[PDB]
């Protein structure tokens, strides 16, 4: 069996500094190279990583993390208590413009420090020597060591990192990591190539040598590359088939397709006009024929989204049917109207230019030019398309230089609330809508605290509902994965929020 | 987190 593993990643990371990069593709290659506190199993459940024991305080909000023995970046240095608290700090600080801080606000102090009204020394996360992680949290989380295996948690050497502050940005002697590989080239928007790292402390069960990670933005080259035996998969997490191919690999049998907790939405910035007005907002999204997207444009049994949290997410199953009714035309025009009379305009066709983007890909493009016929026919508003590579777009969106934005989302950790925090306040890093409401935070925070399970879920849904009010996205869709590969390719870990590890990975 | 796809 090879121990060489050929996959596309499609496009350029964002960062391969754990504590900026914020997306799939990023994360697609740190989640190989770095290993957290805790890590995820092949049954999608957290377990031991860097700490070999961990240890919950009593009122549930004081977690003790023990560092394993002997585990080590791969330079040799040890990995230590100090790396993470360094690394913590290091994305929390507001000069470093994490899009992820938020993620980090579970710990007391995290976000008085990175909105600039506390301290970093403040944040309680306390390396009390070189083996013991110290974490205090705000309230009982029962996911925090979900957290801790998502990738704005990962260690970073704290040694290098304050020798050099750009050690991210190349593979080099300067870029070391301390998970089940390490990344030895990455020639800027043409590949990345990791190899397994002898200084893991888990070698034993890592069975790939290398990972040769491509960068085809070209969803039928792709397929071609695999059906000529030189990649080993073609498809998501990292990759993406070319849609009019998904007939055919379903039809041999070859097609996998899996439901995932992720959403496909049009993020609308809500201090830009139009878009300002929340009648306008409704309009644009209950005219939307999604049905016919996920039948006739994109074909892989994604389910027509009228919510925010995927129906995966337990407690939440009836956002199948959601909160609104899909091609809703009556009522889109409704708003319209409504909208149109507090501009004091008669006619849609003279509203201001709306512009319509996505992050350039074909299926994002055909998604796109669908929605625009939806929005021609249904409403009478003309946009304009346009598209932008990966990473230039997700500054596109989080700086609000936009209209409307394709996005999409996957769960960072299986709680309905990684759906909804993220527009929990006005500048949260991954929001990007210009967005807050007073109640809505309120709820989200009172969530944290509420002891009973169902109690919980239903502030969240009461949430949720204020969110869809208000309409700062439009739901099109929840998420699956489709891919071909390799049937030889056994061990790959792929849980319900649509993250691959490669970690124990082998063909046969 | 935001998915290229």
């Amino acid at each position: 069996g090879k121990t060489t593993l050929n996959i596309n990643i499609k496009t350029e990371p964002f960062s391969l500094h754990p504590g900026l990069a914020n997306d799939s593709v990023s994360g697609g290659v740190i989640r190989q190279t770095f290993e957290g506190l805790t890590r995820i199993n092949a049954d999608g459940e957290p377990e031991e990583g860097m700490a070999s024991k961990i240890e919950t305080s009593k009122d549930g909000k004081t977690y003790t993390f023990t560092i394993r023995d002997g585990v080590k970046w791969s330079n040799g240095d040890p990995v230590t208590a100090q790396d993470f608290e360094y690394a913590w700090k290091w994305a929390l600080d507001p000069n470093n413009e994490s899009q992820y801080a938020y993620q980090l606000y579970y710990i007391k102090g995290a976000e008085a420090a990175n909105t600039g009204k506390g301290s970093l020394d403040d944040v309680a996360v306390k390396a009390v020597n070189d083996k013991t992680l110290k974490v205090e949290l705000n309230n009982p989380t029962p996911y925090f060591t979900e957290l801790t295996a998502f990738y704005t948690y990962m260690p970073i050497n704290k040694k290098i990192a304050e020798k050099n502050k750009k050690w991210n940005t190349n593979a080099g002697d300067d870029y070391v990591s301390n998970g089940p590989f390490k990344m030895t080239a990455w020639k800027h928007s043409g590949s990345i190539t990791l190899e397994k790292n002898d200084q893991y402390w888990d070698k034993d069960k890592v069975k790939l040598k290398k990972i040769d990670m491509v960068m085809i933005n070209n969803n039928n080259t792709e397929l071609k590359k695999f059906q000529a035996g030189e990649l080993d998969w073609a498809g998501m997490p990292l990759g993406q088939l070319p849609t009019e191919s998904l007939p055919t690999l379903k039809k041999d049998g070859s097609l996998h397709v899996e439901p995932i907790a992720g959403v496909y939405w049009y993020k609308f910035n809500t201090e830009a006009k139009p878009l300002d007005n929340v009648n306008i907002r409704k309009a644009l999204t209950y005219s939307l024929d999604r049905q016919s997207i996920v039948k006739n444009v994109t074909q892989g049994e994604q389910i027509p989204a009228m919510a925010a949290v995927p129906p995966t997410m337990k407690g939440f199953e009836d956002n199948k049917e959601g909160y609104f009714k899909d091609n809703d035309v009556k009522t889109a025009k409704e708003y319209l109207e409504k909208g149109l009379k507090e501009m004091g305009l008669s006619k849609a066709s003279d509203l201001p230019k709306i512009k319509l983007s996505y992050n350039t890909d074909d299926a994002h493009a055909k998604i796109a030019q669908a929605v625009q016929e939806m929005w021609k026919k249904n409403l009478g508003v003309d946009v304009e398309l346009d598209n932008s590579e990966w990473n230039v777009y997700i500054d596109k969106l989080h700086s609000q230089d936009y209209q409307i934005g394709r996005m999409g989302w996957l769960g960072d950790f299986n709680d309905p609330i990684n759906f909804l925090e993220l527009f929990r306040d006005k500048n949260g890093g991954n929001n990007d809508t210009g967005w807050e409401n007073p109640e809505f935070k309120k709820l989200l925070n009172q969530s944290q605290t509420e002891t009973d399970k169902t109690k919980r879920a239903e502030l969240l849904k009461k949430a949720e509902g204020i969110f869809i009010d208000e309409m700062p996205v439009a739901p099109i869709y929840f998420y699956t994965d489709t891919w071909v590969q390799d049937e030889n390719l056994k061990g790959v870990i792929m849980p319900g929020t649509g993250e691959v590890y490669f970690r124990n990975a082998y063909f046969k | 987190s935001r998915n290229v796809t």
